[PDB]
RNA sequence: AGGCGUCGAAGCCCGGCCUCCGGGUCGGGUGGAGCCGUCCAUGAGACACCGCCCACUCCCCGCUGUGUGGCUAACCCCCGAAAGGGGGGACAGCGGUAGGUGGGCAGUUUGGCUGGGGCGGCACGCCUCCGAAAAGGUAUCGGAGGCGCCCUAAGGUCGGCUCAGGCGGGUCAGGAAUCCGCCGUAGAGUGCAAGGGCAAAAGCCGGCCUGACUGGACCCGUAACAGAGGCGGGUCCAGCCCCGAAAGGGUGGCCUAGCGAACCCCUGUGCCUCCCCGGUGGGGGCCAGGGAUGACAGAAAAGCUACCCUGGGGAUAACAGAGUCGUCUCGGGCGAGAGCCCAUAUCGACCCCGAGGCUUGCUACCUCGCUGUCGGCUCUUCCCAUCCUGGCCCUGCAGCAGGGGCCAAGGGUGGGGGUGUUCACCCAUUAAAGGGGAACGUGAGCUGGGUUUAGACCGUCGUGAGACAGGUCGGAUGCUA
RNA sequence: CACAGGUCCCAGCUAGCCCGAAAGGGUUUGUACUGGGGCCGACGCCUGCCCAGUGCCGGUAUGUGAAGCCCGGGUACAACCGGGUGAAGCACCGGUAAACGGCGGGGGUAACUAUAACCCUCUUAAGGUAGCGAAAUUCCUUGUCGGUUAAAUGCCGACCU
RNA sequence: CAGUUCGCUCCCGUGACCCCGGGCUAGGGGUGAAAGGCCAAUCGAGGCCGGAGAUAGCUGGUUCCCGCCGAAUCAUCCCGCAGGAUGGCCUCCCCGGAGGUAGGCGGUGGGGUAGAGCACUGAUUGGAGGUGCAGGGGGCGAAAGCCCCCGGCCUCCUGUCAAACUCCGAACCCACCGCCGCCGUAGAUGGGGGGAGUAGGGUGGCGGUGUAAGCCGUCCACCGAGAGGGGAACAACCCAG
RNA sequence: GGUUGCACCGUCCGUCUUGAAACACGGGGCAGGGAGUUCGCGGCCGUGGCGAGGUUAAGGGGGUUAAGCCCCGUAGCCGC
RNA sequence: GGGGGACCCUGAGUACCGUCGGUUGGAUAUCCGGCGGGAAGCUGGGAGGCAUCGGCUCCCAACCCUAAAUACGUCCCGAG
């Protein structure tokens, strides 16, 4: 599926329709400073079996699209609706 | 499972311990102090058969 | 844009060395006043000078570790009662930490439905049609199919046009290229299954756009009646916008499929917060989007047991009984056809109507706190759909014999070879050497050859434990009525 | 089952293999004609091909590779983020089958119309060689032929589908 | 006689032979010429006390009497299918005050089953008529083409169909209204609270499947949980509560 | 009241089960023993006290043969 | 028994940091132990629930002893 690079939409910050650039959210690894990771590392130490599930080969055939729209006047990025899943996503200029 | 013969032999049970009382004794040289710098004469008194040695022994 | 020059140069003569031996530098002397560029060319200009450097490379010193070779004084191994000697040596060993390998040793898992279980399949999550019985609802391993996507256009809106198929005509041109008329209720298309809906449109062709948006309310369905997390859908208010002259329409695809909790994590965005107070780094919290569990209301997960054990189940299989008779045994109706002519002496195609419960199968009704298997021996009894014996009828019955049928169950229906065999095959006799029921009669009568435990061998399969309605040797039969 | 006999593997002794939490210890009053670990099983004739898979052994220039160490960033210090070095092990390479195992399949061909293939061509690592064969292994099966009986799902000899 | 003995028969009987006294090896361990054999009548992990009154959705049992009312095996979810939870169905108490609806009559609407039919979709026997329609057989060819059988398509006549067809279409069922009937101020309809049991149903008619028995749903009539009088006895059948 | 005669009727008891006289399980006789108990927390109801308030715990004092009896005890808890 | 000082003393492999195992409600913020490292010491040091800087508050470890209120009953008096 082809998607525009820019679209003019209502901006919750400007309170009016403005041009927004489309961006894809890029995944990042778990931060070692988060409380969940701290607890996981703390419990992993010592003797005993693995204390958490280890899912193997579990992943949907195609994932939803996490998009963010950045206003060209404010610079702030906002989300827009609920993502839809497609395995092809080409950004087309315009 | 259960143990192996080699595993059981390491505990030194009488089933595996050698009977080191039927034998004539270990054959070691005299202390090096006698033999070094000096030469000693000796006489062979008897030749006999050692139960576990694979070779004859002499006094 | 000039720089050096007795604050000493060209131009010749030797020598070391780096080296694309291009050709740049360097210690020594004859040497006694000049040499480059500003010029141009070059994508970029000066071996005119001044800067920190760019890449390869050499070396003085300080530090740092890696490897090699050596030493003894730690440490270890040997003789010896010890003193003392010999061998090894910063290795080894020991203590801490980090990665790998690791059924040697442990704790576990190895799902469910299922006309018994296993293999198979998914009826294990959804959508359309029939089942379904003209409100609603309605199950089966019921019947016929689809889904786990795709589309910045196949989305929103405004204007204009009408499709498939056919008839007649026309250069190449033919069944089929592009064209001109007539008919044409959709027989076309609408992204994809099916159903439903769509003709001045929801279809085909174009113009503009991004309502496939933000903050919220209520309601229906999954899940009737009648409870629900999650999810899908419908009716609206406000904000900012799109098309249009206007009304009016837009919260994705004309409606019904195309998907998913807790905890944790990533991203956006503004706020609240962290132990006496304040600043800083970082963390915690609220709102929104995202990463998945198809066993799809969401465990992280392989097998053998014939050495097996426990609690149960006739809610459930094997033997036996019960129901049924597809199958099996037996019988009947019509009469094409074969029989030298003659359907019926004999046979009886195709088709149709039945009996028995003597083969097998199906069901799962009784029996799993035990109803002890096949075959054989012993013994008793019964049925007739009669093999012989008694009496008859038709004949393609000369006699002797044969073929078919009827009445008749008093009597008989034996002996042997291989095989556990029932059975079937064979041998010599015989009047004949009939088939069946009795818990597939009969183990508180017998035998134990086979089946069916625990031992073992071979073939095949499995990485292995091991398995085989595949062979083979051995393998217990309780009793005072 | 054991057995004598055959062959294979580890070890020069502070060894190899093994028991333990450690200390210590079994083999050891032992020393390769020895100690320990597998398999086959007197004796006679023999033991063919295969190292791709799995296992083990040797090498390892190179890639990956944990901590530690080093460099840059961040933190008035840390936590934290990115790189460099990085042993074993994997990847890669070589030996090894009296190590676990494997040793098929097609296209065909010579005095008929007879079957079979001395012999060629593909197919994986290579296609089962001497022997034996309805076997304690053979489903069809009571295979077929001959001997044993009057009669043979038996036993014996033969064929090899 | 014996929680493995007795008789006959049989095998070894100078060797890896048989037997006594003293010692050592102890439970994931010993020992094993290897049978999972033996380790005090116990061995695929001994015995004894302790954890311990282990746990099970599985089996069994659960003690006096009379009164009143009185069920259910079916929807959704569960590693769920011999078990649970939310509902449906039963019982007891309370509030709140004026209506409610199992049956009937008429009316306003909805439906697509039985039956029927070919007007859509898809089938189906033969006859007639019209069409070169890119069939196919042939006659008929220098090429341009026609002369017949046969295949297809269209119309009519003729003889037959449909669970996944409908131009039509009942009986009947459902929602709402008005009235009759019945219930309700001795308090219904409705609302809140406490306690359950029920998650195997069977027979009987109807529908899908199956040769049938049977399997799976549907109807709520009877047994389950029901006496008495009958069908000879009988769960279901008749009268009857 | 004991026993027995006649007429008619009557296939034991407990249990799982759709279905029990059952060829389904538990049932020689008699006597004794024998199986919804205690605490903590939560939801309800029957009754009683006080009431915008209610109530004490640990503990203290008086009296007593005694652990009974009498008085205080506002920490705390709930409600506002 | 009180006022001044300008001099002296006031606990080391300890406090503490990194890492590993255990334990804890202790959560980046409990306590114990192993391994490597390791101070100031009165012109001093520690704590205030992530770390650090500044303020403020409290305190002086790495040495020792300590009755009563408390637990139990092989025993005794007393009671149900
Ligand atoms: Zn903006």
């Amino acid at each position: 599926m082809k998607y525009p690079k820019q679209i003019r939409t209502y901006c919750p910050f400007c309170k009016k329709h403005t041009i927004h650039k489309v961006e894809r959210v890029k995944k990042r690894p778990r931060s070692e400073l988060s409380a969940g990771q701290r607890r996981f590392r703390r419990i992993l130490k010592g003797y005993g079996g693995f204390p958490r599930p280890k899912p193997e080969g579990r992943e949907k055939p195609v994932k939803k699209l996490d998009l963010r729209f950045r206003c060209t006047e404010c610079g702030k990025a906002h989300t827009r609706g609920r993502g839809f899943r497609v395995k092809k996503f080409e950004l087309v200029e315009g | 499972g259960k143990s192996l013969i080699q595993q059981r032999r390491g505990k030194g049970s009488p089933t595996f311990k050698s009977p080191s009382h039927r034998f004539r004794g270990a054959v070691k040289y005299i202390p090096l102090n006698y033999t070094q710098e000096k030469t000693l004469r000796g006489v062979v008194e008897e030749i006999m058969h050692d139960p576990g040695r694979t070779a004859p022994v002499a006094r």
